[PDB]
């Protein structure tokens, strides 16, 4: 309810991180593949947690 | 919802070309095993009428 909305800018992704964690873990995405956001390219994320 | 389209592949369609393959593009070690998650993307989806 208190959802932390964490700002991403100015610095760089790395979405090789987003792997290792426990196995079968939901991954999905909607608008774009998980795997193409290494090649594209915004103003700011929200890391919302 | 008989009418179903191919939503994704590995390459864009050439021009006047069908292409009725229907492997999985498994993107990991992980087998598809027809489970939505990671590493496995159905190529086909339901019309929604």
């Amino acid at each position: 309810y208190a959802w932390n909305r964490k700002r991403i800018s100015n610095c760089v992704a790395d979405y090789s991180v987003l792997y290792n964690f426990a196995p079968f873990f939901a991954f999905k995405c909607y608008g774009v593949s998980p795997t193409k956001l290494n090649d594209l390219c915004f103003t700011n994320v929200y890391a919302d947690s | 919802y008989n009418y179903r389209y191919r939503l994704f592949r590995k390459s864009k369609l050439k021009p006047f070309e069908r292409d009725i393959s229907t492997e999985i593009y498994q993107a990991g070690n992980k087998p598809c095993n027809g489970v939505a998650g990671v590493n496995c993307y159905f190529p086909l989806q339901s019309y929604g009428f």
